[PDB]
């Protein structure tokens, strides 16, 4: 993998050498910068998802808002490959700006249009690290600017994963369900 | 919330409770950061000094 050193490690701004004590002063230090994103543009492109990332690796990857450069799997399953992410992702933006942001949607169709999306873009995965982090930050400003309002309070990571996996694979019901339940109205 | 002012307080009020849940997801447990945006940046500077 190039974002290891030349060792079980990834190379990073902190100078740590044990993969556990980057782990950690990853968390802390995404978490402390989540605190200082601002909600950002109502037209959001792949640039704006790059700031998201940007923003909360800066302190601990040179790399940080870069898109990833390498493959990886979940278990046996391959995110999208790296050398499509680019056209992929602008494809998919493009789609997302041709809905209008998914703004002036009642309730049914802005869970299912937000199901949909977040679906592709988590197989995407456009970053090497945090992606996960980044793509929520990224639908939680979208609801906002939509009139809507998402808390991810009370799911399961397993039934995350298992409804995400199953959207990839053309199933939707799971991951809508999840949506169903996270989404609110904005200020509600 | 329609207004730009309003959007940015519901996003202000909410974005730390998201984060952490957020992070909940991919399977850690972080406690919930209730610092101010200017509190923050003063302590990440403190951590890359400890770093
Ligand atoms: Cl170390
Ligand atoms: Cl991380
Ligand atoms: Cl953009």
């Amino acid at each position: 993998d190039p974002y290891l050193y030349p060792l079980d490690i990834m190379r990073n701004r902190l100078n740590i050498h044990q993969q556990q004590r980057l782990e950690q002063a990853a968390y802390e230090m995404t978490a402390l910068r989540a605190a200082t994103i601002e909600l950002g543009p109502l037209v959001r492109r792949l640039p704006h998802l790059r700031t998201i990332h940007r923003q909360l690796y800066q302190d601990i990857f040179d790399w940080a808002g870069q898109l990833r450069e390498v493959d990886i799997y979940q278990g046996d399953t391959p995110f999208c490959h790296f050398a499509y992410i680019e056209k992929e992702g602008n494809a998919l933006m493009q789609d997302l700006e041709e809905e209008g942001y998914l703004v002036g949607l009642e309730k049914a169709k802005f869970v299912e249009r937000l199901a949909h999306y977040y679906c592709e873009i988590n197989v995407l995965h456009p970053f090497r690290v945090g992606s996960g982090l980044a793509q929520r930050i990224f639908f939680e400003q979208l609801a906002i600017h939509a009139g809507y309002q998402l808390s991810w309070q009370g799911i399961e990571k397993e039934a995350w994963n298992q409804a995400n996996q199953s959207g990839a694979m053309g199933d939707l019901t799971a991951l809508q369900m999840i949506f169903s339940k996270v989404v609110s109205e904005a200020g509600e | 919330k329609l207004t730009d002012k309003q959007k940015s307080r519901l996003w202000e009020l909410q974005r730390n409770r998201n984060f952490q849940a957020s992070r909940r997801l991919e399977g850690v447990e972080m406690p919930l950061v209730t610092l101010t945006a200017a509190e923050a940046l003063a302590r990440l500077e403190e951590l890359r000094s400890h770093y």
